[PDB]
Order: C-alpha cells, then structure tokens, then sequence
C-alpha cells in the first residue's frame, strides 16, 4: 500500500486528486499514513462530498476510518437515506443471518424481536442512528457498533436493547459459532450498560432516576428500566442504583434511615401518624393520607387482612358449619368476593401472560374450587352434597394457606431462601424416581411371595405401594 | 431455624385444618381443636404418621359421639353407621404432608446448617477471642475472694 | 438410609452453588412486586372494591426540551467513561 | 477546515476544566469553525454537567464583515445559516468599513488584553495585576501576528505546543538561516504561494518573537498524560 | 484410550446429538416429538422440522 501510494502521489496530476488518494488508502488499511498525509495540512476538505467513501467505509469493515472521518465532521442522519437502508438490508444483509432470524422468531418470539422483524420486513422492501446501530449489531460487526454507539444520545437504552437481541439470537442451536459470538457481544454490551449507569448514578442520583424512566420517543416502544426486565438482565437491576431507586419508590414518603418497627407500630395505632418518631421526607392530614397511600403500608395491611381471612375461614370450616349459611359464612363470602374482584382486576390488567406464572394459576384455581364449594353447599337436605361441599372447602383452604409462602417473599430475611427453594426440583425428582423404582420392585415381590391371587384392587395398592412408602419413615413391614 | 419453623408452621396449619374438617363435624371444645390441628401434625415431624385417616384401623371405642368426656369426636357417620370420609382423599394427603415435612423440610435445614458452618468458621475464632475480652475484664474488674465468701468481701 | 442421606448431600451441594446468585435473583424478582403494588392507585384492601367502583366511575362516564437536556447530561459521563476505558 | 487530533482534544478539555476550576475568561474568535466550535461545545458540556457553581465565560470576537446574517436591533434576533458559534455566552463584533477585511479584530483584542494586564485587582496570588496567558497551537498569519503583538507587550505568557503548523517551528527552532531552515521543512505547501517580500517580514516577526524567549514556553512531546496544562500555565 | 476429554468437547457432542436425533432438527422442543409419537398421523404436520 505504501509503494502504491508513493507511486500514485508522485505522478503530479494525481496530487490534485486527493479523493483518489483517500480511496486508495481506504481499500488498504493505512490509517497512520492517511492521517499523516491527507488531513494534516488542513488546506482541503468540504465535509459534504466525503459521503461515498463514507458509504464505502460502512460496507467493507473500516471502523478506524469512520472514526477518523467522524472526528473531522459528519452528521449521520444527513448521511442516511432510506435507500442506504434498502441497500444495507436487501443486499448487504446476509441470508444466513436472515435464516437464523426467522428460526429465532419461530422458536423464541419476543415483543422486541417482533418489532425488529417488522422493521426488517419494512426496510428490505426519526431514529436514524439507532437503525444503523441495529444493522451493525445483528451483522455482528462488533467494532463499527462501538463507533456508532459513541455517537448516539440514548446510549443505555441502545446497549440494553442490543443485549436483548443478541441473547435471543444466541439461543439458536444451529451454527453454534455465530451463537457463541453473538452471546459474547451480548455480554459485552450488558457490561457496558451497567458500567455506564454506575457512573451516571455515582455522580447525580436524580437525573439518573430521570434517565431510568424515559421512553426515548419509541426506541422499541419501551423504557430503559423495562428492557433490562424483558432481557432478563438481572445484573443491571442487582446494582445499588436501581435497588436504591426501587427502595425509595417502595417506602414512599417514609425515609429509609428509620427502623421498621416504628413503622409497623404506627400502623398498629392510627393517631401515632402525627408524632416525631417517623420521618416523612421523600400538612397533618397530608401526612395522614400520604402515609396511608404508601406501598409498604398497604402491603402490610393487606397481609394482616389475609391472615384474618384465614382465621375466619378456619373458624367457619371447623366449628360453625351447619345446613344453612350463618352470619360468619356470609362475611366470609363477602371477603372472597373482594379477593375475587381484585384477582379478576389484575387479570384484566395483565393479560394472557397472567396464566404463565403458576401462582396466578393456583389462585384462579382456588377461587374456582370456592365457587364449586358454594354450588355444592347451597343444595341443602342432601347429606352427600353437603359433605362434599365441606371436603371441597378443605381442599381449597390448603391452596389459600400455601399462597402465604408466595406472599412473604418480599422480606429481607425469608425472601432469598424462599426464592432458593425452587432450585431443588431436580434433586427432589431424582429422589422420588429412585424411591419409586425401589418401592415397586420390593412391593410386587413381597406381595407375590406372601399371598396368592388378590382380586381386590384396593388391597393391591395398599400393600404394594402404600406399605413400602411407609417404610421410608421407619415402619419396617410386619 | 426461623425459616424452617416458618415453612413447617405453614404446612402444619394447611394439613391440620384440612384433616380436621374432612374427618369430623363441628368440634365445640377449644382444647380438642388445638390437640388435633396443631399438635398431631407437629408430632408427625418425628415420624408418628397420623392414625385416624385409615378407615380400617379406626375403632369407635376412642370416640365420644358428643362432647361430654375426654376423648375426640368421631368422624361423622353414614346412614349405615359407616365412616363418610374418602380413603382416596385422606391417604395421599397424609402421604404428601409426611413426605414434605419429615424428609424434604428437614434435609433442607441440614443443607443450610452445613453452608452456614462453611461460611462462619474463619470469622468464628476472631469473634470468639473478641468476646474473650469482656469475660477477662469482668473477672479482672473484681478484687474478691472465691465466690461463696464474696458477700463478706 | 442410603437414599435419604444422598438427598441431603445433593441439597447441600445445590445450596453451596446457588447462594451468590440467590441475592441477585431475589432483588430481580423484587422489581415485579414493587411495580405491581405501585401500579395501583387504591385504598388498603377491604375497601378496594369501592375504589374499583371509582374506576367503574371512569367506565360509567367515558422534541422535548428536558428530555434533550438529560440526554445531553448523559453524554458527558459517556465521554468520561470512554476516557476511563482507554485510560486503563 | 480544521483537524483536531485527540491530543488537542484532551488538552483543551483539561484546559476548560482548569478554567472552570479557577474562574477565568476565555477570549477567542467565536466562529462556527473547528477549534472555536469545539471550545464552545466543551463550554456547553460543562454548562450541562454541573449547571451552576461559577459558570464559565467565553468571549468571542468577530469581524462583522464575515457574518452571514446581520440583524440590527436595539429586541432580540435569531441567527440562522463566516457563521457564528452557538455556545459562546458573550460575543463582540468589531465595526469597520467594507466586508472582506480580516485582522480588524486584533487591535481591540490586544488593547483589551493590555488593559486587563495593567489593571490591578489585589484579591489574588499574582500580586494583583490579573495574570494573562496566551495560547497558540495552529497555523497562519494571524497566529504569528497575535504572538508578536502579545510578546511586544510585557508579560503575555505565551504558551505553544509541538503540535500544529507554526507551533512546530516555534517548538523546534529552540537567525535567518535557521528560520528558513525550519520554515521550508515544516510548511512547504503554504510557502509555495508566498512572496519573499513578506517572508523577510516574517523573519522580522520571528526575530521579535525570539527577542524574549523567557516569556515563551512550550508543551513538549513526552508530557502526554494528565496535568500537562497546569504545568505549562 | 478412555480419552474422555476428547469426547466432552462441543464438536463431538454436536456430532453425537445430530446422529442421535436423526432427521429431526435440534432446534425444536422435545414434547412436540413425543406428542407426534403419541398420535401417529401427526407426523404429517407443520410443527416438527425434518431437515
């Protein structure tokens, strides 16, 4: 390249063609020579006909040249048209990445990937730099992407969205080299977003909390705090800035640097809201209502209401259950009607993904068992139906009591252990698999050696499955 | 210890109220509510396997038919003087409770104790010889004879 | 004896793994409950249905300069962090 | 046209940080080109970073003959497209005759510099007298004219680098033979258009530069990290 | 040789999985596969890739 430039520069009719010099040092990778001999004397430039070379620097992987060019001046939206996007996506976008994109859309659909499938269907046939950053990041260019990312305004939203897209394309199980490379680039950009937000929180907290809540004029139609949730970028939320934001939004008006037993003590007796033991920083009737509208105290009131509900259901079910519904059963029915309308309200708010989580499923299932218990309860003077109704209420009280584990996940002490509890399922299933195999192999052998031709189905399972099951608690079959 | 007792109390109440509601009918004595809701599922953590759920080994000599004397009530009877409760809904209930408390919930406590011992041992000797200072000082802050004559001192 | 004391060992090993991920996954799950309690403007729970009636009341009757200001704020620490990257 | 390699970027960002730390004015041309553009952008960056606490003052001094749109009022106007820079908090434009006359701004600028030099404000550590530092990094005639009009006045505290066009010759020369020796090797392409009848004048200009070498200093090559700007000023 | 580090690498495991599944693509869920085993004439439907 240096020999070809020294022959091209010394023709003396080519010194006037510095554009040919720039294209020559563009096709080769001469950065130091181009910087030292094209832009040094600063006698000649226009900042407007540097475009085609710019486009050339986009298409044959010249990140250092486009960094050198943008150091000397260009606006990217002035450079960008829709025709550039149609060239880049219709032609310069590879068919292999399109094939893995369709496989990822068919196997792992998200809202952001649906949006990027919409926009790639648009551009194969207002946010300029984000669009070119998208093209750079799905093409795995990995060094042009940093150069354009340093020019963007909404930086953290771009980094989080790119991490989401690259993890979703990294879940694809053919061409595992591309999957691993996009996975590593995802890790790099989520690290970059975390390390930028820790700086802009470590300087100023309030403008950082303003950064967390701005939708950036429909980037992907979402928020900077929402993209970390949709990507399962749980290292972005485990940092002290977002947790400090969540705690300050969780307490509400009450300051964080007070002890919580004072707070529940002022919950226990109402007119202690007006006293000097609790700080309400972040008049008196406003103190009253801004106390009673905090999230912490409405939760800690709702749990007391729930425990009182369980005590009332137990007193109804065990001690006061006659042929006709008395007063406490009707109070109970009113409380379940309140619970039911709240659950159907949050189901109308959340949508179909409400059915995704198992706790919501078993809450709806328990309310279904309760209304089945009512319609078996009210047909009086049939003793079988009146007993079956109470059996249904007992098997529903089991569900309503096991909801309390999910309720108390919020505490600082029991919380991480209850979250840890769901990581044991494969060990429990391995134990139950081996125990069921040894159980059957012993039970059928003992029942075949001892007895002869049991013709009752119940005393097969009482003596094949049930007694070797009891022999796990030290019963020693007799 | 508190996490173990929290989960065991939740499973205890959820099993005890369900079993007492399926078997019997309108216990009006407060003591035999807590003896059969809290106490027997508590004993079922030491391998006791609650007994009145079988409907074959259930004799009526330990009943009362009405709350008059000591013993618990019967399960509520049929028109043929038979037990009404289903075996197919009380036997697997006892099996699920007995598994979930006597095996899973205890062997989880063993794992959490093992992990806490694995953490705190390098801090253990430091905290011990820090606490050593207080006892050394409070025994050196007294100029007295050995203890049964200290009152004279 | 063997099959229970093997389950104890596997529980101990899984607790030995997942504890450094435990606090991260917990405070990630904290977000959903904080939001779903902050996504409601209501009274404490046994009167919520009346507040629900208030929402029924609704169903019964019926470029930005500070944005660019805070993005221009963000760009400053972006420049400072790029300096902190290549200073390494 | 103006090239700005990242050394000058780091130096001038550190400079505007120092000037915010000390509470200093920065006098410049103030057009929408190159260095004045970048100084104004870093002024806006420090203006949006802290928003308060001793904000900085950047006086631009322009010619009124180069300005695209000129609107005479008493009533504010909107300047849209030499183009003026956005982010200078104070501008001043010299008045003269016809349009195409550069170097008119230099007389009032250097006279203002002389008056602040002879002004005495005791609440300082210099012994009053309001210390003044001149910088030079680029090339052209007006740079040498500014440095010599500065050094003709006592105490300009001229600082140059070894980076630029005239900064190279002033850094690397430290009589007429050596002047031409460095001038033909560091800038040939401008001197391809220049008659000798003012090149002998430039030899006189640089002679009056090197008359007082104690009032001049240079940022050298291997001071490339931090605190190089404070150690110069 | 019992050189089990040579077989624990992703290339040989990818080869073994692609020989184990046979015609069925790897990037599908297995419950669809056992569901098409459970009812035979669901072999001719667009829920399983036979590449």
């Amino acid at each position: 390249s240096y020999a070809l430039y020294k022959a091209f520069s010394t023709n003396e009719q080519d010194k006037d063609n510095w554009n040919g010099q720039l294209k020559l040092l563009l096709e080769w990778n001469q950065l130091d020579l181009a910087s030292d001999e094209i832009f040094t004397n600063d006698r000649r430039w226009e900042s407007a006909d540097l475009q085609e070379v710019m486009f050339t620097a986009l298409i044959k992987d010249r990140p250092k040249f486009v960094r050198l060019f943008l150091e000397n001046g260009l606006n990217l939206q002035k450079f960008l048209t829709n025709e550039v996007l149609t060239e880049l996506f219709s032609t310069h976008f590879s068919t292999l990445v399109y094939r893995n994109l369709q496989i990822a859309k068919n196997s792992y659909n998200d809202a952001l990937l649906t949006f990027v499938w919409k926009l790639v269907a648009n551009f194969r046939r207002r946010h300029p730099l984000q669009a070119l950053f998208i093209w750079a990041i799905l093409q795995n260019k990995k060094e042009l992407s940093k150069v354009i990312w340093e020019q963007t305004k909404g930086c953290t939203l771009a980094a989080l969205g790119a991490s989401k897209l690259l993890k979703t394309l990294a879940k694809v199980k053919n061409d595992i080299n591309a999957a691993g490379e996009s996975e590593e680039l995802a890790n790099e950009y989520e690290t970059r977003a975390v390390e930028l937000f820790t700086e802009c929180y470590s300087n100023d907290e309030d403008l950082a909390e303003q950064l967390l809540v701005y939708s950036c004029e429909a980037w992907g139609g979402s928020n900077c705090l929402e993209l970390a949730v949709e990507a399962t970028d749980q290292h972005f939320i485990a940092q002290p800035g977002v947790q400090n934001f969540l705690s300050k939004q969780w307490y509400g008006e009450i300051s964080r640097d007070t002890k919580n037993w004072k707070i529940i003590l002022c919950l226990f007796i109402i007119p202690l809201v007006g006293c000097g033991l609790v700080s309400f920083r972040k008049k008196l009737l406003w103190y009253y209502v801004a106390f009673f509208t905090s999230p912490f105290v409405v939760f800690s009131w709702n749990v007391v209401f729930y425990i009182a509900f369980l005590l009332l259901f137990a007193y109804v079910l065990l001690m006061d259950f006659h042929s006709v519904p008395h007063t406490p059963e009707l109070i109970l029915y009113a409380l379940v009607f309140v619970l039911f309308c709240d659950e159907v309200r949050q189901w109308y708010m959340n949508g179909v993904n409400y059915f995704t989580d198992l706790w919501n499923v078993m809450d709806t299932l328990g309310l279904f068992y309760f209304i089945a218990g009512i319609v078996f309860r009210l047909h009086s003077s049939n003793k079988s139906s009146l007993y079956s109704g109470r059996v249904i209420f007992c098997l529903d009280y089991i569900i309503f009591t096991l909801r309390l584990i999910h309720i108390f996940t919020v505490s600082r002490n029991l919380g991480p252990k209850i979250i840890m509890l769901q990581r044991m399922l494969i060990d429990v299933f391995f134990f139950l698999f081996l125990f069921a195999v040894w159980m059957v192999a012993f039970g059928v052998a003992r029942q075949g050696i001892l007895r002869q031709n049991e013709q009752r189905w119940r005393w097969i399972f009482r003596s094949v499955i049930y007694e070797p099951y009891l022999a796990m608690f030290g019963q020693v079959p007799s | 210890v508190f996490f173990f007792l929290f989960l065991f109390a939740v499973w205890m109440v959820a099993f005890g109220v369900a079993r007492q509601g399926i078997l019997r009918q309108n216990e009006q004595r407060w003591r035999w509510i807590f003896r059969s809701v809290i106490y027997e599922p508590y004993l079922a953590m030491f391998g006791q396997v609650p007994s009145d759920v079988d409907s074959t080994t259930y004799d009526f000599s330990h009943c009362t038919f009405s709350g008059n004397e000591s013993k618990p009530l019967c399960v509520e009877l049929d028109e043929h003087n038979l037990p009404r409760f289903p075996e197919w809904i009380t036997i697997p209930l006892v099996c699920i409770y007995m598994l979930s408390t006597n095996i899973l919930l205890v062997n989880l406590l063993v794992a959490m104790f093992g992990y806490t011992v694995g953490i705190v041992q390098e801090n253990n000797d430091q905290v011990w010889k820090f606490q050593r200072y207080f006892l050394v000082q409070e025994y050196c802050n007294r100029l007295n004879i050995p203890f049964p004559f200290v009152v004279f001192a | 004896i063997l099959l229970v004391n093997l389950l104890v060992a596997m529980f101990g090993y899984t607790v030995g793994i997942v504890q450094e991920n435990n606090d991260q996954v917990w405070k990630f799950q904290r977000y959903f409950l904080v939001q779903e309690y902050c996504n409601r403007l209501n009274i404490p729970f046994p009167f919520v249905v009346f507040a629900y009636f208030y929402m029924v009341v609704k169903k019964c009757f019926k470029f930005r300069n500070e944005d660019n200001e805070t993005l221009a704020w963000e760009g400053v620490m972006k420049e400072n962090y790029l300096v902190k990257i290549n200073t390494k | 046209n103006f090239a700005l390699k990242p050394r000058m970027r780091k130096i001038f960002s550190r400079l505007i940080y120092i000037a915010q730390s000390k509470g200093a004015w920065i006098l410049t041309g103030g057009t929408h080109y190159g260095l004045m553009k970048y100084i104004g952008e870093v002024v806006r960056d420090n203006t949006i970073s802290r928003n308060s606490e001793e904000n900085i003052v950047a006086i631009g001094i322009a010619a009124w003959g180069m300005v695209s749109n000129r609107d005479t009022l008493i009533d504010e106007g909107h300047f849209s497209a030499y183009i003026l820079d956005n982010n200078h908090t104070h501008l001043l434009l010299v008045d003269n005759g016809c349009h195409g006359h550069p170097t008119v701004e230099a007389k009032l600028r250097n006279q203002l510099e002389k008056y602040i030099s002879e002004r005495t404000s005791q609440d300082s550590n210099y012994g009053g007298k309001i210390p003044i530092v001149c910088f030079a990094q680029g090339g052209g005639r007006e740079t040498l004219k500014a440095i010599n009009t500065s050094v003709k006045s006592k105490i300009p505290c001229v600082v140059v680098e070894g980076s630029g066009q005239i900064a190279d010759v002033i850094a690397s020369l430290v009589t007429s033979s050596m002047v031409k020796e460095k001038l033909v090797r560091f800038l040939p392409r401008t001197v391809s258009r220049l008659p000798e009848e003012e090149i002998e004048s430039w030899i006189k200009w640089l002679k009056e530069i090197l008359e007082s070498s104690h009032l001049l200093t240079v940022i050298k090559m291997e001071e490339a990290g931090d605190e190089i700007v404070s150690n110069a000023i």
